[PDB]
RNA sequence: UAUGCCAGCUGGUGGAUUGCUCGGCUCAGGCGCUGAUGAAGGACGUGCCAAGCUGCGAUAAGCCAUGGGGAGCCGCACGGA
RNA sequence: GAAGGGAGGCGAAAUAGAGCAUGAAAUCAGUUGGCGAUCGAGCGACAGGGCAUACAAGGUCCCUCGACGAAUGACCGACGCGCGAGCGUCCAGUAAGACUCACGGGAAGCCGAUGUUCUGUCGUACGUUUUGAAAAACGAGCCAGGGAGUGUGUCUGCAUG
RNA sequence: GGCGCCCAAAAUGAUCGGGACUCAAAUCCACCACCGAGACCUGUCCGUACCACUCAUACUGGUAAUCGAGUAGAUUGGCGCUCUAAUUGGAUGGAAGUAGGGGUGAAAACUCCUAUGGACCGAUUAGUGACGAAAAUCCUGGCCAUAGUAGCAGCGAUAGU
């Protein structure tokens, strides 16, 4: 049971978008979102750096840290960034929280979800 | 303390109430079920003839031992209860009078209701065998009587 | 010179042919009193329902005229559960602000039974006027 | 219909319940030694009438001084004088 | 009779009159309803009758007929089999069929409900011990009130932040 | 070969459950029709699980021949009690409590009416717990049957009228 309002609301947006969009990945990371807080991710930069390619939106269902380099420049999507990931990333890409991702990519095309 | 359990229209009415008397309980219970009914005047009689011991009262619920007694009619059980009885003729010659001063016919009235209630009892101690002891109690009993013009 | 109940008394709530199919099936059917087991041998054993928990209670297991068990199996049907026997959905009233937002086509008003006669006679007027019934009515001789 | 069974009514018994709190329980802050100049404690006295409590000590519910206080007062304790 | 009782007086109230606010249960007296001196015992549950019921907080219920009509499902008649009891085919998946509704008529102790009692079906408490409890195994006379997973520290999960 | 008969004695009153039964109401061989569960079939509803829609575990629609018993135990939603806070209500035109009665809920329980009472009482949400009893030869208090019963005689002191 979620306490937190606003995860609350983000979990009902992804999957608004799912059903309504071409969306699935946005179902897929309502659906993770919605089990424990354990299983949430965890993401360094240095993760996202290895598998991560330009023009395709890096989605973290969780919240993205700052532990080693990011050089590529990727639009990484999370539920939330450390102060220090988010400053790291703008550097060298952009970072925006799953809520604008929903909004200018409903059909969540061109997608990596990583963990 | 009780109070009167049954309503009585002052104009043709007359009570009396009898206060924590220590009496058989058990035997009120048997003379109020016998005189109930009867006219003040009579159950006075009735009362006096069983004191004399001319008259059994019935005993019907509390008749554990008691030996038959032939004047008994319809029932076969029945005692002189003259302590209780001497008890009632005192509520009687009370009644009786308040009616008289209020201008009734005071023996000529039917005793509408009349009924003993079991107020407590006066705590005694009797001292037993094994160094014990145990209770010694003495019943303590209201009753009240109504008056009514026939 | 006699008594007369304020308010629509008689009103009655207009229920769809199926609501009032299973109105009457709750009413024909009804349930078993389901008291607590043995409550009528022990004065001290009240009445409310406990679960038999004996390991050997005959209820527990079972025993046809032991008396039947809770189950979700009785409970009624869902459209009509908890409705007035008139068909009316019943809404407990405080004040004449609890009036506002009810609907007396479907609706009845049970006024609260702490609220006082003062309050009662303004809660019973403008519930009149709103074509509310109110369930608890206050009867004046007329 | 007796003796009687089950439920209710009226009245008892009983004192649960609800409401109330002059007492507790706990925490916090402050303060902190008394006694041969006979303490603490106890006994017995002490009131118009006085048994208990409280106070007091043959000056005995009190005596004196300074300040405060104030039209009332004679303790708990609503009596009589 | 400084008792108690009756009458009276005060007060909103004495059913506030002295362990004197409220006044439950066990239980007692009187009394009402039901049953009752030819009849049988876990005291009831479910269904159906009798009798009982001021108002209020429930308002439904009965009878004709008609509509709808699941599973199931005929009589009669006709024909054809069987030693016989009886069966087959057609009539016919028709008539009938629980519930629900409409028309017309009716009930106001009348319908529900509550009390009690009668009838039918089932039924030897409850909790515990035990492989096995109605148990000739253990516990309680009855009622009210009281009556059993709590704290600190440490460890290890888990949900949420 | 079939049925039977002898063999065949037990302690309160004989037995196939009983009555009782003889071309049977017995036994055996075939057959015919029926009665009889909660099983199976059928209507409606409930719960649960899964599906579709959905923010929803709220509605609504759908699927279950392949869901529906349960001790110990695991898991989850809910009822009720105290006091705190926030939000918001009721009460002398009568609060709480109690008694009797009506309505809802599978249920824990919620609610209304009448009487009594005569001053306090809730709801929602978040908390807080000395939070729920039929049981422990459980505790304390009160009360009934026992029962108008036993004792009020017995002793080397029979004591009175
Ligand atoms: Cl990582
Ligand atoms: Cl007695
Ligand atoms: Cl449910
Ligand atoms: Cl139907
Ligand atoms: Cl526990
Ligand atoms: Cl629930
Ligand atoms: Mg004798
Ligand atoms: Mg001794
Ligand atoms: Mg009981
Ligand atoms: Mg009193
Ligand atoms: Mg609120
Ligand atoms: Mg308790
Ligand atoms: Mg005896
Ligand atoms: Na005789
Ligand atoms: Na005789
Ligand atoms: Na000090
Ligand atoms: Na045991
Ligand atoms: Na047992
Ligand atoms: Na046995
Ligand atoms: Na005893
Ligand atoms: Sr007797
Ligand atoms: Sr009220
Ligand atoms: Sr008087
Ligand atoms: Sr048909
Ligand atoms: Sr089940
Ligand atoms: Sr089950
Ligand atoms: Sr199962
Ligand atoms: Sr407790
Ligand atoms: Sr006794
Ligand atoms: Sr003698
Ligand atoms: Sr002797």
């Amino acid at each position: 049971s979620k306490t937190n309002p606003r995860l609350s609301s983000l979990i009902a947006d992804l999957k608004s978008a799912a059903r309504s969009s071409g969306g699935a990945v946005w179902g897929d990371v309502a659906e993770r979102l919605e089990k424990p807080r354990r299983t949430h991710a965890e993401v360094n930069l240095g993760r996202i750096e290895r598998y991560a390619q330009e023009d395709e939106t890096v989605v973290v269902p969780g919240k993205v840290l700052g532990s080693g380099v990011l050089q590529k420049d990727v639009t990484v999507a999370a539920v939330d960034f450390s102060g220090t990931a988010e400053t790291k990333i703008d550097q060298v890409g952009e970072a925006v929280s799953l809520e604008q991702a929903i909004e200018n990519n409903p059909e969540g095309s061109h997608v990596r979800v990583i963990r | 303390g009780i109070s009167y359990s049954v309503e009585a229209d002052p104009d043709t009415t007359a009570k009396a109430m009898l206060r924590e008397r220590q009496m058989s309980f058990k035997h009120s219970k048997a003379i109020a079920r016998e005189i109930k009914g009867k006219t003040a005047g009579e159950a006075v009689d009735y009362l006096e003839a069983v004191i004399e011991g001319d008259q059994p009262v019935p005993f019907k619920q509390h008749n554990s031992g008691v030996g038959h007694k032939s004047k008994v009619d319809g029932w076969d059980a029945g005692r002189y209860p003259e302590k209780a009885s001497k008890a009632f003729l005192d509520l009687l010659e009370n009644a009786v009078g308040n009616a008289d001063h209020q201008g009734f016919d005071g023996e000529a009235m039917t005793i509408k209701h009349v009924a003993a209630h079991k107020v407590g009892e006066q705590q005694g101690r009797k001292p037993r065998a094994m160094g014990r002891a145990s209770a010694w109690n003495s019943p303590q009993v209201d009753v009240e009587l109504i008056l009514e013009e026939p | 010179t006699e008594l007369q109940a304020r308010g629509l008394t008689e009103k009655t709530p207009d229920l769809s042919d199926e609501d009032a199919r299973l109105l009457t099936q709750r009413h024909r059917v009804g349930k078993p009193q389901f008291n607590r087991q043995d409550h009528h041998k022990k004065k001290r054993v009240s009445t409310s329902w406990r679960k038999p928990r004996g390991q050997l209670s005959k209820q527990r297991r079972g025993i046809k005229g032991k008396g039947d068990t809770v189950e979700a199996g009785f409970r009624s049907p869902t459209a009509v559960r908890g409705k007035h026997p008139s068909g009316f959905e019943e809404v407990r009233v405080h004040n004449v602000d609890d009036l506002e937002g009810v609907d007396g086509d479907t609706e009845a008003v049970r006024i609260a039974s702490k609220v006082g006669a003062r309050k009662r006679e303004r809660i019973e007027e403008e519930a009149e006027d709103a074509g509310i019934r109110v369930l608890n009515p206050t009867y004046v001789e007329v």
